[PDB]
Order: C-alpha cells, then structure tokens, then sequence
C-alpha cells in the first residue's frame, strides 16, 4: 500500500493534494 | 489541439516509445520526435519548436524527474507540457513529479483511453 496499482488510485491521489 | 503540435516521447524502451507514438499517429498527431534519455530529450528540446513533451521517469543518464525540474526552471521551455508515463507507482514520487510540475501522471501499463483521456485534459487547461 506504499505503491499505487491504479491510474484511479493516482488520480484520487493527486486530486486529494490539490493537483 | 494543432495536429501538427510537435511531441517529443522520451523512455529509454523503444518497444514503449513505439507504443507511445503510435497512439500519437492514431490520435491525429504525426509530428512526433524521440529521445532515449533525459540527456538526449534536452539536447533535441533545445533545435526547439516542440509544444508537448510525454516522459518516462527510470532512464539512465538523466532520468524523468530531473527532467522535468530542468525544463520548469528554463525560461524558453517553463511553461511546456510535461505528461509523466511511467512504471512508477511510489506515492512519495508521485507526490514529488506533481510538486516539481507535472502536467499529468499516468501509470503503466496504461489503456490508449487514459493516455487520451490526460492529453486532452492539459489541451483544455491551457487551451491548446
Ligand atoms: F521506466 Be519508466 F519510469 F516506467
Ligand atoms: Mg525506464
């Protein structure tokens, strides 16, 4: 769970920093 | 956006960079140039008239994130679209490519869909 294994998961990441 | 905006494709796999400017090609865009480095991608940015660059992150020589921070602090290439394609998925990296200015993430393997998807996304914000 340190690695992302989606493009869903990296966009919710980068959407939840303000990017 | 232009179909004769210049791409360059920078991954040092070519069978990747094949992909890649294929999806290009199909999406309309045939003005396509490659690098194998972030060495050779610098090189070729600077002959310039290149208006979108599409970078993986793990090469040799100069890898994709420092890429990126040399082309945001050069006042001739700051504002131009860097679209990061890459095998890494480390949150922490991530975080810093978006930090350092990406203009998007996409993970591989990656669907033709998101890589549309996320051109078409910068397209609009900077209205290309
Ligand atoms: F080697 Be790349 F960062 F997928
Ligand atoms: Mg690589």
């Amino acid at each position: 769970a340190g690695v992302v294994a989606s493009q869903d998961q990296v966009d919710d990441l980068l959407d939840s920093l303000g990017f | 956006a232009d179909k004769e905006l210049k791409f360059l494709v920078v991954d040092d796999f070519s069978t990747m960079r094949r992909i890649v400017r294929n999806l290009l090609k199909e999406l309309g865009f045939n003005n396509v140039e490659e690098a194998e480095d972030g060495v050779d991608a610098l090189n070729k940015l600077q002959a310039g008239g290149f208006g979108f660059i599409i970078s993986d992150w793990n090469m040799p020589n100069m890898d994709g994130l420092e890429l990126l921070k040399t082309i945001r602090a050069d006042s001739a290439m700051s504002a131009l679209p860097v679209l990061m394609v890459t095998a890494e998925a480390k949150k922490e990296n991530i975080i810093a490519a978006a930090q350092a200015g990406a203009s998007g993430y996409v993970v591989k393997p990656f669907t033709a869909a998101t890589l549309e998807e996320k051109l078409n996304k910068i397209f609009e914000k900077l209205g290309m």
